[PDB]
């Protein structure tokens, strides 16, 4: 939904070539290419086609956007982590920021089941304020 | 004198029609693309030193001989057995390597990865081709047979003639 | 008036970047994180991979890192009195490194190259 | 008699990345598969960075692949009558080619490179 300018564009295509890089440095391991060799042997043994076995990275293969994800990144820290109230509270922001943007031909209404559920209280007054504030 | 050939050989198509078949050898021929490779896989397995030089990795696909040298001081670096994964820890190891491998020469009977596919072997009379194929044949081989130590006087670098 | 560590290895990458000497060296990898430079061990300059197909170990200098990442060495941070003093001492710190960098080959005798 | 259209790439790129200048132009994306080459948009060359701490858009010119590759110039297979003429053509080829990509930056006349 967001315009991509062409510095974007660049930045994009720039990705796929280092993403092409990697699955061509991992054809480049010995080990890799050992593996990779005998299996077609393997294959080809068991039935006799004409095809290659390859190891290739799956990220590389369908591009970064396929697996990208968020990573709650504490302040002065550089460890990346997938807590878990967090992840409730944050994926909460998630609907608060698609609830802004996303459907502004619609009527949406929201059926909040129980959300208490495994909450911390304090959590559970600031989704109150989220509602109704 | 005859053929006296075990490896079965081809011929133009064109050029067939007007000769005898009798008459067929002393015109030029060609060899065959999977029949060449598997000359050149048989020959490298017999005829290779294993100390100068390693086959890694022989298949009726590929074929690749590497050129085994031997470092004369023995070289030591430090290798990490977690340097697959990036999350955890990183751990050192020493180790010692003598024998460093390159690769030299490898070919495929037929498109196969990056492996250069073979030439096949061409010659105007039957042995003229045997010719062609035993000087190929001991040019690998001496290509392969090239002696290994490294200068003394040129630390690192490449090989010497010993 | 003390460099940081960022901002130092920010002008070594830009210097060696900006004068270098593709015959003489070459650059592996260049991130924000770290920097490899290693040497040519090849010929005179001119055509030399041109006229061999007629006829038809590698070494590195300098490695840094601003910060700690795999085993690059660290970037030491510029010092100095004032102003002039890092500008005095960071300008003979890049040439004494970078003539290493940009030094000829040696011929090394006997392997003559190979 | 005409060299192979992955052989021309490489020949290009191992000679190009020889006799580059980094004076001038810059390599930006070096490989097996693709190749971009741009100017340096900036003025002297020896210490500006230098004297920055003291005082306290890009251009494309060559992009080349051996493959249909993103939006990249597709190779031109070097094509000779004879291998002697392939060589002169090839050579001139090159030459023609890097002293266009090592030409010096236009002054920029009215907005003076700003």
């Amino acid at each position: 939904e967001s315009q991509g300018n062409e510095s974007d564009e660049g930045i994009l295509n720039n990705i796929k070539s280092l993403t092409d890089q990697v699955n061509q440095q991992i054809g480049e391991m010995t080990i890799i290419k050992g593996f990779q060799q005998e299996i077609t042997s393997e294959y080809r043994s068991l039935k006799k086609e004409e095809v290659s076995i390859e190891l290739k990275s799956e990220m590389a293969i369908k591009g970064f956007f396929s697996d990208i994800i968020p990573y709650i990144k504490k302040d002065g820290d550089s460890n990346y982590y997938p807590g878990d109230g967090r992840r409730k509270m944050l994926s909460y922001s998630i609907y608060n920021y698609l609830a802004k943007k996303k459907y502004e031909d619609k009527i949406v209404i929201y059926l909040i089941e129980e959300p208490e559920i495994s909450l911390h209280r304090s959590m559970q007054i600031a989704l109150s304020k989220q509602l109704f504030e | 004198k005859l053929q006296s050939h075990n490896f079965n050989l081809n011929y133009n198509l064109l050029d067939r029609i007007q000769t005898h078949p009798m008459l067929l050898e002393t015109k030029p021929c060609y060899l065959s693309q999977e029949e060449s490779y598997k000359i050149i896989r048989n020959h490298i397995k017999a005829n290779i030193n294993p100390k100068f030089a390693r086959i890694t990795s022989d298949y009726d696909f590929c074929l690749t001989v590497v050129k085994v040298l031997e470092l004369y001081k023995p070289h030591e670096y430090i290798v990490d057995l977690n340097a697959m994964y990036k999350r955890r820890k990183p751990k050192l190891e020493k180790r010692f390597q003598t024998k460093r491998e390159v690769e030299i020469y490898k070919v495929a009977p037929k498109a196969y990865q990056s492996y250069p596919i073979v030439e096949p072997f061409s010659g105007k009379d039957v042995e003229d081709l045997k010719s062609n194929i035993k000087k190929f044949l001991d040019d690998l081989m001496a290509k392969i047979n090239e002696p290994l130590v490294e200068c003394k006087c040129c630390k690192g670098r490449g090989v010497i003639l010993n």
